[PDB]
C-alpha cells in the first residue's frame, strides 16, 4: 500500500508551495498615504509585487534602487563600495590627503588677510 | 517681590531661532535664515526684543547699520574676534598678569599644606615643601597664552558678573558696556546679546546663551592652558608628577585659533567640520594600535567623513545666507575652495599635538567642547529626521520571523537560566517535537546547534502572563523636574503670545478653560502637584484599558535640548512605565544591554540614528512578546501605535510654525519646516531599552547566520560587537589578514541583516577594528587605560553646578570635578594645584561679588579668618585662609576633598576621616611628625582643636530620624546644614497646599510623621544607624522623603505653584542665611575659649582617634552607644614602611611590574576593585516573577530587619506590624519569602544605600594589575588579638590604600617602590561584634507612621498573589 | 517511515506557523489600533480579562 | 498505531491555528469602514459575552 | 483510517487559497477593484470564535487561581 506515501507526497508539495510563498513574501511597513492625509496599512504581497511597487514609485521610499536590490537579494554598487576591501577617497579627500601628506608648508594660507 | 537669577554657565542650548528672531527684528530683515521666525519677529516683535531695539545705544548702532557704516555678521565671526582679543593696554596686561601670578602663588601656598602632610605621612621628605618652592620658581612667570585666556575669561566673567548682580537688583536691567573688553561694545540682557566692534565696523546679534558659551569657551580654553601649564611644570620637575600627557601650549593655541578660523569661514555649519574631527583623532589612535588593513580603511573613511561634512557645510551655508542680511559675509575662501587649506593646517596641528602619543591623543578629546556649541536649528533638525521617518520600509517575512524568533529564544534562554523553567506557553502545540522535548525538560539548545528554521518556529510562540505590572504608581519614577509638553489643544501655549495669530490667541484663552490645572502646568512636577483628581492607580487603569491609544490630546513636542522630545503627562507616564518594566523584568535576560586559528575582529556601530529606522513591523514583533509576558497589550508597542497618529511639532519658544487663518487644530496645520505628521515612530530616548534588546536579538540572529560567535556590548547609543570565528588558516595567509577578512565578511553580513530589518548602515556610522576597544569613550590599548581627564574639568569655575550660587555646593563641585585629574589623570598634585586655583578664586575673588548676597558671604568668611587667626595664633589672614581651605567642609572648612580620597574612594566613616584630615593639616603648623604616634607638643594648636571637637554643649534633636536620613550625621549643630534639610520645611509648606491630595496629605502629616518615626527605635540601646536606615527604607515615609528631597533641590521652592521662573525673596533669604551659617560654622565649632577654660586641653598621649570619633558622634547625639558606623581611618592607622622589617606585622604590597614606573602600564595581577563581601543568605524557593520589583525589595528589606534586629525583645510584634503594614502578609507567611541570612555579623555585610558596596583604590583599575598584596602577616596578628572575631577596620580599604599610595609614591619619587609594608596602629582598631539590641520597638508609633504615609506604600501581596508564589 | 514523514510535515507546519504568527503580529500595526481591532488581531491578555472579570463580578453590588 | 495517530492529531490542531491566523489576516486585510466596524462591534459583543458567562458561573452557588 | 490524512490535503488547499487571498488583496486597487473590496470569505466570525476560545481559555486559568482563595 503506497497510497499513503503518495498522499504524503502531495501534502509535502502543498507545504512546499505555502512555504515558497511565505519565504518570498515581503511586508511593506505601515506608512503615510500619497498626499499624506492618513496612514495606509502594512500591505503584504509577494517579493516581485513589492519590487514593482517600489520600481514604479507606487510606495513612498527614499532609496528606491537599494530597496529593490535588497529584496532581490542582490549586491548593489553602493553596498559593494561601503564594504569594499579598500576604501577610496573622494576627490576632495584626495586633495586633503595630498595636503596632509608632506609637511612642507605648501598650504600657503594667510589668516591675516581674512 | 522676587528676583531673576540667570545662569552663569550654559545649561540649555544656543537657539538658532532665538538668535535669528532677535537679529531679524533689530535689522528689519532675515538674519541667520529666511524662514517664518524672521518674518514673525518683525511683524509682531516680542517686548523683550523691543526693549533692546529701543535702547538709545541700539538705535545709534542701527542707524550706522542702515547707513552702511557697519556690517552685520554671524556670532561665530565674533567668537573668533573675542578669542583673538589682543587689544590689551599695558595697564591691563600688568593688572591681569599680577592677578594671575597672585592666584597661582596662593594656589601653591595652599597645596603646600596637603603636600607637606602627604610627604611627611609617607616619609618621602610661605611654602615649606621643597618641591613646591621649585615649582613656584617655575610658575612665577605665566606664559602669554595663559594670560591671554585668563584675561579674556576674566573680562567676560566680569561682564556677566555685573549683569547678573544688576539683574537681581533690578529686573529687566540691560548691561551696556564698552570698557571692560576694549573695542567690544556689549548689550546684555537675558533675552539677547548685541555685540558691536567699533574698529572693524562690525555688529552681530546673539542670545544670552551664546554669551555664556563665549565665556565657557574662554574658561574651557583657560582650564586647558592652565592644566597644561601646571602639568608641564610638574613634569619638568618630575616626569611622574604631572599628567601622562604633555602638550605644547603653543600648538594648543594655534589649534584653538585655527578652529575659530574654520568657524569664521564656515558660519554655524562650521561646527560640522569640528564635530568630525573626533574621527581624525580616532584615526590617529588607530594608526598606532591597528594593523595596516584596519587603520587604512578607517583613515580613508575618516577623511571622506570630514570632507563630505565640509562640502555639506559649504552647500548648506551658501544656501542659507542666500536671501539674508548675511549674504555678503561669505568668505571667498569658501567659494574658491581654499577652506581645504585651512582644514589641512588645522588637522596637521592636531596631529602635531597628538605627537603619536596615545596619552595626548586621548586627552585631545577636549577639543569638542573647547570650541563651544553650534546654534541649533530646531526646524532643520526636524526636517532632517522627517525624511527617514516618513519612509516606507520593506522586509522579508522570514527576516521578521527570525528576529522575533531570536528575541524569543533569548527570553526562553533567560527564563530557563533564571527561573529554571520555560515561560508558560499558550500555544505549545506549535513546537514540532525536539522543541517540545526542550520545553518539557525545561532546557534549551545552544546557538551552535540551533538553525534558522528553529528561530522561525520559536517566532510562533505565544505566552501567558509571567510578570506583573504595579497597580500603584511609584511617584519616584514619575515625578521629575523637567518640562512637560502641554496637551495637543494647548500646544500653542508653548509660543510667545505675540508670535501667534489672533485666532490662536483667542482660541488659547478658550481652550485653557476646558483643561485642568494639571494640564496647563507646563511642568512635570506641577503636573502632578496640581492634579486634584489624582490617584495611585490611574496609570495602571490607563494601561489596562489602553486609554492612551487614539487619544486626541497626544502631541509630540521637540526642543533643541539633541532634539528633546516631550509628550503630555499621560503619555509620558506610559513611556516611562514601559521602559521601567523592561528594565526590571526583561533586561535580566540581556546582560550585555548594560582550523588552527580563531579569527577575531570588532565592529563598532553608532546606533544614534537607529531609532529612526524602527517601525511597528520591526520592533513590535518583539514588544508583543513583552506584552504577553506582562499580560498586557499595547504597553510595549505604545510608541509605534500612537506616534504615527500625532503631529510632531517643534515647540521651541522662538520657533513657531506658520498657522493658516482659522486653523486651531494642530493636526490640521499645514506641514512645514519644523512641523509634520505620520512619523512612523523612532522617537529618540523613548523605547530605548526595547530597541537595545532588539539589537541584541538581531545580533544573535547574525551570529547564527554567519556561523560565528558574538560577544556584544551595548551602551547608550552605540555598540561594540566582538566577533570570533574558528577558521582554517590558508597558506600564505596571516592572522591580520584572516581577521580583516572576518571583519569584512561579518560587516557585509551585518549590513545585510540590519538592512534586512529596514536599518541602513553607513560607513560614517560603522567602523571596524582588530582587537582594540574604544567604546564608552575610554581608550584602552593592550589593557592600559588612556584617559581623557582634561575633558572632565574644562568647565571648572566659581559657581559651577550649584543652585542659587550655593557656595558650599560649588566648592564640592570643584572638588569632585578636579578629583578626576587624580583618579583618571593619575596626577595627585596636578589635581590639587588646579583645584586650589579655582577654590581660591571661588572663595577669595568671586565670593565678594555674589549675585544674591553681594559681599555678605565674603564678610562672613573674613570673620572666620580673623577667628582662625586668633584661635590658631596665626600671623595673618592670608595664612588663616591658607588653613581654612585645607580644613574639612564637615567642620565648616573650605576643603571638599579629604586626604583619604587620594588613597581610597569610599569610607564608612566621614567623621573619622575629617578628624584625621584635620590632624594631618594642622601638623603643617604644629610641626608634628606624622610618622610617629600622636604626642603632646609645646604647640597646643592641635590639642585646642581636638578639645573643641570633643567638648561642646550637647543639643540632640530628632536624632533617630536624622540618623535614618543620614547614618553618619552628627547633630548638635556640629555639622554644616544642607539644602535637603534647610528647605524641607519650605517644601512641605508648599506641598501642604497642593491640589493633589496625595502630596498635601503627606505633607500635612510630615512633621508628625517625622516625630512618630523618631520615637520608634528610641528604646533600642546599641543604636545602629544603618539598622535604622533599613527601618526607614522599609517605611512609606522614605518615598515621601524622596519626593521632598527632589523638590528641595530646586530654585524658588515657594513659587513652584505660582507658575513663574522668578525666585521668591523668601527662598533667597533662607539660602542666604543658610550659607552664612555654614560659613561661620567653623567659628561655632572652634570657640576661642575652647568651650571651657576649665577643660584641660585633650592630651594625645595614648589617644585613639577612632575612639575620639566614636565619642564625638555619641556625644553629639547624646547616645550611650552608637555602633556599626565608627571605623578607623586606614590612612591614619597604617604606618608606611619602605623596607624589610624584622617582623612583617602588616600588609605587604609588592610591585610585580619589572619596570621602575608602572603608570601607563598593565601588570600580571588581577585588577583590584575593592569588592565588599556579599551577603551570605539562603534564598527560599518561590515564583519570584509573581512579584513586582517594588514588593520584592520590600521583602528583602524586612528580611534584613529580621536579621539585624533578631535580638530585640519585641521582634515578633515589630516584624508583624511591618509585614502586615507593608506587605499585608503575616510574619509567618512573609518569613517564607525572606532570605535567611547565614552571616552572623551584619555590621560589615548588611547592604544599605548608606554603605559602600565596593571600596576601590583611588587609582585606575588597570594600574592595580602591577601590584600584588599579602594581608597574611597582619591577619595573623589580628587573629591572635581578636580571636577570629570581626573588627571595625575595613579590609578592602586597607588593601586599596596600599595600592593607591604606591602610585602616589611613584608620583613624588619618580620611582615605584619594590614593596610597601603597612603596619597598623592596633590601639586604633576595635572589636566589632554584632550587638544585642535590647529594648522594644514602639509599635504604636510604627503603626502611626505606616498609616499617616499609607499613600506611599508599595503594592501589597494579595491572597491571589501569595498563593501563586508556591505553585 | 510514516512517522518520519509526519515529523517533516509537522516541522514545516511549525515553520509555517512561525511565519504566519509573526505576520499577524506585524500586521496588527498602528492602523489596527486606529480602528480598534488590534486586540482582535493579537488576542486578549490576562489583565484585560481580569478587568472584564472584575466588571462581571461587580455590575452593581455584585 | 498510537504514535501515528498522535502526530495526526497534532497536525490537525496546527492546521486549525494556521487557518485561524489566515482568517484573521484575510479579514483584517479588508479595511472598508463596514468590515472594520463589524470587527470592533463584534469585539464589544465578545466582551459582553464573556461578562455574561462569567456572571453565570459566579451564580452556581 | 490512515488515509484520513486526505483531510490535511483539504485544509492545505484552503490554507494556500487563504494565503493567496491575502496576498492578492494588495492588487485590489487600480487593478482588481471594481467596487470597494471584492468578494472574499470575510468570516470575521471565525476570527471572533478563535478570540473567544482563547480569551476564555485564559479566563479559565485566572479563575483556576482565584479558586485557591
Ligand atoms: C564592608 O563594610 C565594612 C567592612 C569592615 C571590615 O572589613 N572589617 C574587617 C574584618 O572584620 C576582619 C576580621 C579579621 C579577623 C580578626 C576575624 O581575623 C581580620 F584579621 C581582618 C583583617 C583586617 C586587615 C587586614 F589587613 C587583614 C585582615 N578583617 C572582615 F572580616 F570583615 F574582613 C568593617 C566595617 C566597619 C564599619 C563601621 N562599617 N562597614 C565595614
Amino acid at each position: 500500500n503506497d497510497n499513503i506515501t503518495a498522499r504524503l507526497d502531495r501534502i509535502d508539495e502543498k507545504l512546499s508551495e505555502i512555504l515558497g510563498m511565505l519565504h518570498t513574501l515581503v511586508v511593506a511597513s505601515a506608512g503615510p498615504t500619497s498626499a499624506r492625509d492618513g496612514i495606509r496599512d502594512a500591505m503584504i504581497g509577494l517579493r516581485e509585487e513589492m519590487i514593482e511597487k517600489i520600481r514604479t514609485e507606487a510606495l513612498m521610499t527614499n532609496d528606491r534602487l537599494e530597496a529593490m536590490a535588497r529584496l532581490r537579494n542582490e549586491e548593489s554598487e553602493k553596498m559593494a563600495k561601503d564594504t569594499s576591501d579598500e576604501v577610496s577617497l573622494n576627490p576632495t579627500s584626495e586633495k586633503l590627503n595630498n595636503l596632509l601628506e608632506g609637511n612642507d608648508s605648501d598650504n600657503d594660507l594667510s589668516l591675516e588677510d581674512f | 517681590a522676587n528676583v531673576y537669577l540667570t545662569d552663569s554657565y550654559l545649561k540649555g542650548v544656543i537657539s538658532f531661532s532665538e538668535c535669528n528672531a532677535l537679529g531679524s527684528y533689530i535689522f528689519n530683515g532675515p538674519y541667520l535664515k529666511n524662514d517664518y521666525t524672521n518674518l514673525i519677529s518683525r511683524q509682531n516683535p516680542l517686548i523683550e526684543h523691543m526693549n533692546l531695539k529701543k535702547l538709545n545705544i541700539t538705535q545709534s548702532l542701527i542707524s550706522k547699520y542702515h547707513k552702511g557704516e557697519i556690517k552685520l555678521e554671524e556670532p561665530t565671526y565674533f567668537q573668533s574676534l573675542l578669542m583673538t582679543y589682543k587689544s590689551m593696554t599695558s595697564s591691563e596686561q600688568i593688572a591681569t598678569t599680577n592677578l594671575l601670578k597672585k592666584i597661582i602663588r596662593r594656589a601653591i601656598e595652599i597645596s603646600d599644606v596637603k603636600v607637606y602632610a602627604i610627604l611627611n605621612k609617607l616619609g618621602l621628605k610661605t611654602i615649606k615643601t621643597t618641591l613646591l618652592k621649585k615649582l613656584m620658581c617655575s610658575m612665577q612667570h605665566p606664559p602669554s597664552w595663559l594670560i591671554h585666556w585668563f584675561n579674556l575669561y576674566t573680562k567676560l566673567n566680569n561682564i556677566l558678573t555685573q549683569y547678573r548682580s544688576n539683574e537681581v537688583k533690578n529686573h529687566g536691567f540691560t548691561l551696556i558696556d564698552n570698557q571692560t573688553l576694549s573695542g567690544f561694545q556689549f548689550i546684555l540682557n537675558q533675552y539677547g546679546c548685541i555685540v558691536y566692534h567699533k574698529e572693524l565696523k562690525r555688529i552681530t546679534v546673539t542670545t544670552y546663551n551664546q554669551f555664556l558659551t563665549w565665556k565657557d569657551i574662554s574658561l574651557s580654553r583657560l582650564n586647558v592652558c592652565l592644566i597644561t601649564w601646571i602639568s608641564n611644570c610638574l613634569n619638568t620637575l618630575n616626569k611622574s608628577l604631572g599628567l601622562r600627557c604633555g602638550f605644547n601650549n603653543v600648538i594648543l593655541t594655534q589649534l584653538f585659533l585655527y578652529g575659530d578660523c574654520i568657524l569664521k569661514l564656515f558660519h554655524n555649519e562650521g561646527f560640522y567640520i569640528i564635530k568630525e574631527v573626533e574621527g581624525f583623532i580616532m584615526s590617529l589612535i588607530l594608526n598606532i594600535t591597528e594593523e595596516d588593513q584596519f587603520r587604512k580603511r578607517f583613515y580613508n573613511s575618516m577623511l571622506n567623513n570630514i570632507t563630505d561634512a565640509a562640502n555639506k557645510a559649504q552647500k548648506n551655508l551658501l544656501s542659507r545666507v542666500c536671501h539674508t542680511l548675511l549674504d555678503k559675509t561669505v568668505s571667498d575662501n569658501i567659494i574658491n575652495g581654499r577652506w581645504i587649506i585651512l582644514l589641512s593646517k588645522f588637522l596637521k596641528l592636531i596631529k602635531l599635538a597628538g605627537d603619536n602619543n596615545l596619552n595626548n591623543l586621548s586627552e585631545l578629546y577636549f577639543l569638542f567642547r573647547i570650541f563651544g556649541h553650534p546654534m541649533v536649528d530646531e526646524r532643520q533638525a526636524m526636517d532632517a529626521v522627517k525624511i527617514n521617518c516618513n519612509e516606507t520600509k520593506f522586509y522579508l517575512l522570514s527576516s521578521l520571523s527570525m528576529l522575533r524568533g531570536a528575541f524569543i529564544y533569548r527570553i526562553i534562554k533567560g527564563f530557563v537560566n533564571n527561573y529554571n523553567r520555560w515561560p508558560t506557553l499558550r500555544n505549545a502545540i506549535v513546537l514540532p517535537l525536539r522543541w517540545l522535548t526542550y520545553y518539557k525538560l525545561n532546557t534549551y539548545p545552544s546557538l551552535l546547534e540551533l538553525t534558522e528554521r528553529d528561530l522561525i518556529v520559536l517566532s510562533g510562540l505565544r505566552f501567558y502572563r509571567e510578570f506583573r505590572l504595579p497597580k500603584k504608581v511609584d511617584l519616584e519614577m514619575i515625578i521629575n523636574d523637567k518640562a512637560i509638553s502641554p496637551p495637543k489643544n494647548l500646544i500653542w501655549t508653548s509660543f510667545p503670545r505675540n508670535y501667534m495669530p489672533s485666532h490662536i490667541q483667542n482660541y488659547i484663552e478658550h481652550e485653557k478653560l476646558k483643561f485642568s490645572e494639571s494640564d496647563k502646568s507646563r511642568r512635570v512636577l506641577e503636573y502632578y502637584l496640581r492634579d486634584n483628581k489624582f490617584n495611585e492607580c490611574d496609570l495602571y487603569n490607563c494601561v489596562v484599558n489602553q486609554s492612551y491609544l487614539n487619544n486626541p490630546n497626544h502631541v509630540v513636542s521637540l526642543t533643541g535640548k539633541r532634539m528633546f522630545a516631550m509628550q503630555p503627562g499621560m503619555f509620558r507616564q506610559v513611556q516611562i512605565l514601559a521602559e521601567k518594566m523592561i528594565a526590571e523584568n526583561i533586561l535580566q535576560f540581556f546582560p550585555e544591554s548594560l582550523n588552527n586559528y580563531i579569527s577575531k575582529c570588532s565592529i563598532i556601530t553608532d546606533l544614534s540614528k537607529f531609532n529612526q529606522a524602527f517601525r511597528y513591523e520591526t520592533s513590535c514583533i518583539c514588544s508583543d512578546v513583552l506584552d504577553e509576558l506582562h499580560g498586557v497589550q499595547s504597553l510595549f508597542s505604545w510608541l509605534h501605535l500612537t506616534i504615527p497618529h500625532v503631529t510632531i511639532i517643534c515647540t521651541y519658544r522662538h520657533a513657531p510654525p506658520y498657522i493658516g487663518d482659522h486653523i486651531v487644530d494642530l493636526n490640521n496645520v499645514d506641514e512645514q519646516s519644523g512641523l509634520y505628521r505620520y512619523h512612523m515612530g523612532g522617537i529618540e530616548g523613548w523605547c530605548q531599552k526595547l530597541w537595545t534588546i532588539e539589537a541584541i536579538s538581531l545580533l544573535d540572529l547574525i551570529s547564527l547566520k554567519g556561523k560565528f560567535s558574538i560577544t556584544a556590548l551595548i551602551n547608550g547609543d552605540n555598540q561594540s560587537i566582538d566577533i570570533s570565528k574558528p577558521i582554517r588558516l590558508m597558506e600564505g595567509q596571516t592572522h591580520a589578514q584572516a581577521d580583516y577578512l572576518l571583519a569584512l565578511n561579518s560587516l557585509k553580513l551585518l549590513y545585510k541583516e540590519y538592512a534586512g530589518i529596514g536599518h541602513k548602515l553607513k560607513g560614517t556610522e560603522t567602523y571596524i577594528s582588530r582587537d582594540m576597544q574604544f567604546m564608552s569613550k575610554t581608550i584602552q590599548h593592550n589593557g592600559v587605560y588612556y584617559p581623557a581627564s582634561i575633558k572632565k574639568v574644562l568647565r571648572v569655575g566659581p559657581w559651577i553646578n550649584t543652585i542659587l550660587d550655593d557656595f558650599k555646593v560649588s566648592l564640592e563641585s570643584i572638588g569632585s570635578l578636579t578629583q578626576e585629574l587624580e583618579y583618571r589623570g593619575e596626577s595627585l598634585l596636578c589635581s590639587l594645584i588646579f583645584r586650589n586655583v579655582w577654590l581660591y578664586n571661588q572663595i577669595a575673588l568671586q565670593l565678594k561679588n555674589h549675585a544674591l548676597c553681594n559681599n555678605k558671604l565674603y564678610l562672613d568668611i573674613l570673620k572666620v579668618l580673623k577667628h582662625l587667626k586668633t584661635f590658631f595664633n596665626l600671623d595673618n589672614i592670608d595664612t588663616a585662609l591658607t588653613l581654612y581651605m585645607n580644613l574639612p567642609m564637615l567642620f565648616g572648612g573650605g576643603d571638599p576633598n579629604l586626604l583619604y580620597r587620594s588613597f581610597y574612594r569610599r569610607t564608612p566613616d566621614f567623621l573619622t576621616e575629617a578628624i584625621v584630615h584635620s590632624v594631618f593639616i594642622l601638623s603643617y603648623y604644629t610641626n608634628h611628625d606624622l610618622k610617629d604616634k600622636l604626642q603632646d607638643l609645646s604647640d597646643d594648636r592641635l590639642n585646642k582643636f581636638l578639645t573643641c571637637i570633643i567638648t561642646f554643649d550637647k543639643n540632640p534633636n530628632a536624632e533617630f530620624v536624622t540618623l535614618m536620613r543620614d547614618p553618619q550625621a552628627l547633630g548638635s549643630e556640629r555639622q554644616a546644614k544642607i539644602t535637603s534639610e534647610i528647605n524641607r520645611l519650605a517644601v512641605t509648606e508648599v506641598l501642604s497646599t497642593a491640589p493633589n491630595k496625595i502630596f498635601s496629605k503627606s505633607a500635612q502629616h510630615y512633621t508628625t510623621t517625622e516625630i512618630d518615626l523618631n520615637d520608634i527605635m528610641q528604646n533600642i540601646e546599641p543604636t545602629y544607624p544603618h539598622g535604622l536606615r533599613v527601618v526607614y527604607e522599609s517605611l512609606p515615609f522614605y518615598k515621601a522623603e524622596k519626593i521632598v528631597n527632589l523638590i528641595s533641590g530646586t530654585k524658588s521652592i515657594t513659587n513652584i505653584l505660582e507658575k513663574t521662573s522668578a525666585i521668591d525673596l523668601t527662598d533667597i533669604d533662607r539660602a542666604t542665611e543658610m550659607m552664612r551659617k555654614n560659613i561661620t560654622l567653623l567659628i561655632r565649632i572652634l570657640p576661642l575659649d575652647c568651650n571651657r577654660d576649665k577643660r584641660e586641653i585633650l592630651s594625645m598621649e595614648n589617644l585613639s582617634i577612632t575612639e575620639l570619633s566614636k565619642y564625638v558622634r555619641e556625644r553629639s547625639w547624646s547616645l550611650s552607644n552608637i555602633v556599626g558606623v565608627t571605623s578607623p581611618s586606614i590612612m591614619y592607622t597604617m604606618d608606611i614602611k619602605y623596607t624589610t622589617s624584622t617582623i612583617s606585622s602588616g600588609i605587604i604590597i609588592e610591585k610585580y611590574n619589572v619596570n621602575s614606573l608602572t603608570r601607563g602600564e598593565r601588570g600580571p595581577t588581577k585588577p583590584w576593585v575593592g569588592s565588599s563581601t556579599q551577603e551570605k543568605k539562603t534564598m527560599p524557593v518561590y515564583n519570584r516573577q509573581v512579584l513586582t520589583k517594588k514588593q520584592r525589595d520590600q521583602i528583602d528589606l524586612l528580611a534584613k530587619l529580621d536579621w539585624v534586629y533578631a535580638s530585640i525583645d519585641n521582634k515578633d510584634e515589630f516584624m508583624e506590624e511591618l509585614s502586615i503594614g507593608t506587605l499585608g502578609l503575616t510574619y509567618e507567611k512573609a518569613k517564607k519569602l525572606f532570605p535567611q541570612y547565614l552571616s552572623v555579623n551584619y555590621l560589615h555585610r548588611l547592604t544599605v544605600s548608606s554603605r559602600p558596596c565596593e571600596f576601590p583604590a583611588s587609582i585606575p583599575a588597570y594600574r592595580t594589575t602591577n601590584y600584588h598584596f599579602d594581608t597574611s602577616p597582619i591577619n595573623r596578628i589580628l587573629t591572635e588579638k581578636y580571636g577570629d572575631e570581626d573588627i571595625d577596620i575595613v579590609f578592602q580599604n586597607c588593601i586599596s590604600f596600599g595600592l593607591s599610595l604606591m602610585s602616589v609614591v611613584e608620583q613624588f619619587t619618580n620611582v615605584c617602590p619594590n614593596r610597601i609594608i603597612l603596619i597598623p596602629k592596633l590601639n586604633e582598631i576595635h572589636l566589632m561584634k554584632p550587638p544585642i539590641f535590647t529594648g522594644d520597638v514602639d509599635i504604636h508609633k510604627l503603626k502611626q507612621v505606616i498609616q499617616k504615609q499609607h499613600m506611599f506604600l508599595p503594592d501589597k501581596i494579595s491572597l491571589t498573589q501569595y498563593v501563586e508564589l508556591f505553585l
